[PDB]
């Protein structure tokens, strides 16, 4: 009845903020994991020059 | 009477490297305009 409802009382602060800063963590490396990605396709310009080879100029 | 001249020397031909007009045309084929040119004069020095 007065024992433990006090400690539990007095632990709710350092676990609510442990809790809160848990979860910016969590936060932060969901955005630190975002990278935009950028792919290299082939050059038309072979291809044109492949074409010509077909054409035999 | 000293020489005349080297019958065995031929000027050998000026290469000049064609231009392509500057238009969009160009720029999204310069690769491959150079390339023809480069070989264009490739095929003058040697020949054919």
């Amino acid at each position: 009845d007065i024992m433990v409802p006090s400690f539990v009382y007095n632990k709710l602060p350092v676990i609510h903020f442990l809790q809160e800063k848990r979860a910016e963590q969590k936060l932060r490396r969901v955005l630190d994991e975002t990278y935009t990605e950028w792919t290299e396709e082939l050059d038309q310009a072979h291809v044109t020059d492949a074409i010509t080879r077909s054409l035999n100029i | 009477r000293a020489d005349e001249v080297d019958y065995t020397n031929l000027p050998a031909p000026k290469p000049q490297k064609t231009v392509w007009d500057d238009n969009i045309e160009t720029e999204v084929l310069r690769k491959y305009l150079d390339g023809l040119s480069q070989y264009d004069m490739e095929e003058a020095k040697y020949g054919v």
